């Protein structure tokens, strides 16, 4: 579980 | 026996299971604006199920009045009564919280319950 970054997260 | 309050398993039921039937009861242990452009502002959350914590969460937008008036605040305990999972292109999970109660404020739970370590997605 490497932390998601802000940059791909509100990806959907 | 703080951590009796808490949904402990649940983080992992979610991720593994794909269970979104539950309304489990968590911890904020952390909330930051996520850099967005123009258009609303999104939260992300660092929560605890008293087991593990999970950065992936994300607060629907029509709950962000919660963080900007402060009653949706770290410590806090809440029971999540809606949410969803997406997961993204390189296999990682988003839970995205709909609809939650916060059981107890953030003043009145004061601290970060028990000892959760990192769920490993």
């Amino acid at each position: 579980d490497n932390g998601i970054d802000d940059a791909y997260f509100l990806e959907a | 026996h703080m951590v009796g309050q808490l949904s402990r398993g649940a983080i992992a039921a979610i991720m593994q299971k794909g269970d979104t039937n539950i309304k489990p009861i968590l911890q904020v242990i952390n909330i930051r604006p996520i850099t967005t452009g123009n258009s609303p502002p999104r939260y992300r959350l660092l929560m605890s199920d008293g087991l593990n914590t999970l950065s992936s969460f994300m607060l629907a937008t029509q709950l962000n009045p919660l963080v900007e008036e402060e009653q949706l605040s770290s410590n806090c305990v809440c029971q999540i009564h809606r949410f969803i999972v997406n997961t993204l292109k390189d296999g990682r999970r988003v839970v995205i919280l709909m609809e939650l109660e916060v059981l107890k404020s953030a003043e009145a739970v004061g601290v970060k319950i028990g000892n959760p370590v990192p769920y490993n997605e």
